[PDB]
């Protein structure tokens, strides 16, 4: 519950397929898209702890089928602290 | 404008507040009480147990956990820490005075009854 | 007593796990994060210097458990004192007024 | 219902060549190019899944003739999830 | 028909020598200068296709002369026909009227 | 703005302009002259040799360098290139008509005098 | 035209330590930090030549105690030309 | 037109000493400061051909005294085309 999962890719087309696969394979909500340069882009979703684990794995699998896609990093947090909601872009805004 | 009036009262009454903190530190040497400041009727100092400021932080889910970390770790011999209860707000009277609060109470020569009265009198007038 | 600790990581997922572990492992507040480009993101907290030192240490250690995360730099800076403010949401009014009743009006030990 | 196609390219001259070929070879709409660092720019188009496939196939083939141009990544999503329309920059600005 | 010539260089001084050589060795107009970051800058010319082709070739030959300048990519894109405009500064008002006397009012041969 | 109403006159009278361009190319087979258009005092067609337009470009320091290159390399059988003399601005009427200029001259069936006259009247009415 | 002090560090945490160690060691005015790419940030101070000399020296000896920080460049101009104030970001703003 | 002088360095502090030494050693005018990424910054001067050539020589040799200064590129155009004044950021105003 109150989980946050995210996948960082090297390349923009791969991160779009990641976000499309996460929200489709489980009842999660894509909430954020972050750019930090060096071709690193991350899509952040929220949902149940079990829904995210399936959505993130579905995201990493579909990137393998992207021409030129590459996964840089991926992480799942069970339930983050409340102060993380009002700072990091893990929410709708 | 109650927030800015508390910033003036802190830097102007730097020696007097350190005197009241050192007098309150001798009342509770183990820091089992925290010197407070409530503004519900008039500006008056209060005190609470560490479990009170801890269960309040738990009830708000870590919203004020930094204030708890300051009250739990400030050195009473060199630092002053007074929490202020506001309308769904909290403000720390946190400063390191020169000289230390042990010297402020000595150089001022005022009892804890007259320290609390004059400071409440000074803050009630500063708020206007 | 009051300080700010910073952790810069190569990668955004690594900087989110860091900021989350920093507040779970100490009594600090996440004051924000900043990007300088080239995949460098820094999270900053603030609080008691001993809390911050406990906050940054757990942040560095938790990043090692991140698949693809890497730490770039970290530092802890001492800051001067200031009167901090904490504006709570209106949903915690029941907590502010309940705490204001349990406090002792008298600072003199009876 | 409307597909999304995208070609990530290294360099700017091969991005303009991609956008020029993708719109002239198919009935698609160009929604812009997205930079993510290291000179990685992705040209995004929307349209019918058949019109998008011909649009992306024409773009990749034209960048082959670009001196120094290189297609880093490319992908097409036939039916993107609606939640991606409000998070990822895929709508027409 | 007209075209657009583009040269992307690693370094700003090289792109300045590129833009200078392109508009001198051919009959093209320097129409744009775009930056995408990471040290990549592109100059953009426009004109007759053959003019643009000679413009791009001359630009690349001069970038190899500068020190620390490198060519990253280059391409020529065909452009639709356009009613191009050329604003002349006020310092050239005498040249326009001198040209206005040389013209012939009758397009018919005598 | 004359620049905008010349763009409409170019796309509205595309066949009529293409017919006049071919009729001009007939009397100048080696392209020894370029079809012009002077807006002062009123809009009227003119012509000049490649030496005059190039000498002007030298006097303006390459500000019309692109226009003298288009007139030198454009195909008179497929595309139309007419230069306009305005106040202190130069506009190049440049377009490729869907029927080639030779086809436009035969489809309309108008002499060079009838094309030059009616086009001048049509443009001046748009500018007035 | 007062002196100008500049320290270029690698990363953001190093540039905050430089900005902090330089202002509390002399009577210099913090102008700001300039981002130029590749994680290279430069803090800029203004003041007397004597203050800037001790200020820049304090920043260098504090970056060594930054786990991951590094001094890339450092320079002190005694009397910067008047024309530099209008071009380079060395003013208070 | 009027000759242009450029010195591109790797690092911000070195580009300030370069710009300070160019205007002090000849009758030139620092007209612009251009950053393009990857730590590449360029200072731009205008003036007579001999004055501009004296500026680039003085700017490069003064970078040797910058702790960590590195010159990436330098170039001079004796008579730049009039087209570049309105497109490239080398203009006075």
């Amino acid at each position: 519950s109150i989980a946050v999962g995210m996948i960082e890719t090297l390349g923009f087309p791969a991160v779009v397929e990641a976000a499309d696969s996460m929200v489709k394979a489980a009842r999660v909500t894509l909430v954020g898209y972050e750019k930090i340069g060096s071709g690193r882009v991350t899509v952040i979703v929220r949902g149940d702890v079990s829904e995210v684990q399936a959505s993130v794995t579905a995201g990493i699998e579909n990137i393998r089928r992207v021409n030129g896609g590459e996964v840089l990093s991926n992480h799942i947090i069970a339930r983050p602290h409340e102060n993380l909601e009002y700072v990091l872009p893990i929410r709708y805004t | 404008p109650w927030r800015y009036r508390l910033d003036q009262f802190t830097k102007e009454e730097q020696t007097a507040l350190g005197a009241l903190a050192w007098a309150f530190y001798q009342q509770w040497p183990a820091k089992e009480q925290y010197l407070g400041l409530d503004l519900h009727p008039q500006a008056h100092f209060i005190s609470c147990a560490p479990q009170a400021i801890a269960q309040l932080n738990d009830q708000v889910n870590g919203r004020i956990q930094e204030m708890v970390g300051i009250l739990y770790g400030y050195d009473p011999r060199t630092e002053v820490a007074i929490f202020v209860i506001g309308p769904t707000q909290f403000k720390l009277l946190f400063f390191q005075p020169i000289p230390d609060p042990a010297s402020c109470f000595a150089a001022l020569g005022l009892t804890i009854e007259e320290l609390k009265h004059r400071l409440e009198k000074t803050l009630q007038e500063k708020l206007a």
